[PDB]
């Protein structure tokens, strides 16, 4: 009951927090240059591709719960 | 038919303190009174709190 | 300069604040709520823009962050 109830509020935060992480990495923000091992912008969008497919993966946990 | 009457006294007993309080300003009021409830007609810190 | 701009934009509440208040029983609390929000929040901004005004230091930056924001700013 509560493990089904705690999962939706984590997923509702998991879709809000990780989408904005996707948009902040799409705009190639200057504060986030620690996570990068015109060419450097493509690495930034790659992390935004990474974030979004985990932001969408929390929607599946919402329907399962 | 006989009325109940209300007589005001003039004692020197210390009156209690009371605060007008909404549902909003109730939590800020009893977080001041948890330390010490104020004297009669003292400056209430709870609007500034 | 925002210092001559924000002195009246946080000065609207607290001077024109008690001028437009409804006549309900919460007048002595909402005016206290509006004035103290104008005093605390504006002075919090005031002691932060004065710390950077006339400074003494410079940002010690990492070596990858020497040439990076030349393309970004």
């Amino acid at each position: 009951p509560k493990l089904a109830a705690c999962g939706i509020v984590l997923s509702a935060w998991g879709v809000i927090m990780l989408i904005m992480l996707g948009i902040f990495f799409n705009v190639h923000s200057a504060v986030l240059i620690e996570d990068v091992p015109q060419n450097i912008y493509n690495l930034y969008e790659q992390v935004s591709y990474n974030c979004f497919i985990a932001a969408s993966l929390y929607l599946l946990l919402g329907g399962f719960s | 038919t006989v009325p109940s009457i209300l007589n005001r006294m003039q004692t020197n007993q210390t009156p209690p303190t009371y605060n007008k309080t909404n549902k909003f300003t109730y939590g800020f009021q009893n977080i001041v009174d948890a330390y010490g409830i104020g004297t009669y007609r003292e400056i209430n810190p709870a609007p500034y709190t | 300069l925002p210092v001559v701009i924000f002195t009246t934009f946080w000065g609207l509440i607290g001077i024109a604040g008690p001028w437009f208040v409804p006549k309900g029983p919460n007048r002595g609390v909402i005016i206290t709520m509006l004035v103290a929000t104008a005093v605390c929040c504006y002075l919090f901004w005031l002691i932060a823009i004065l710390a950077q005004l006339n400074p003494l230091f410079g940002p010690q930056l990492k070596n990858e962050t020497i040439w990076y924001v030349r393309f970004l700013w």
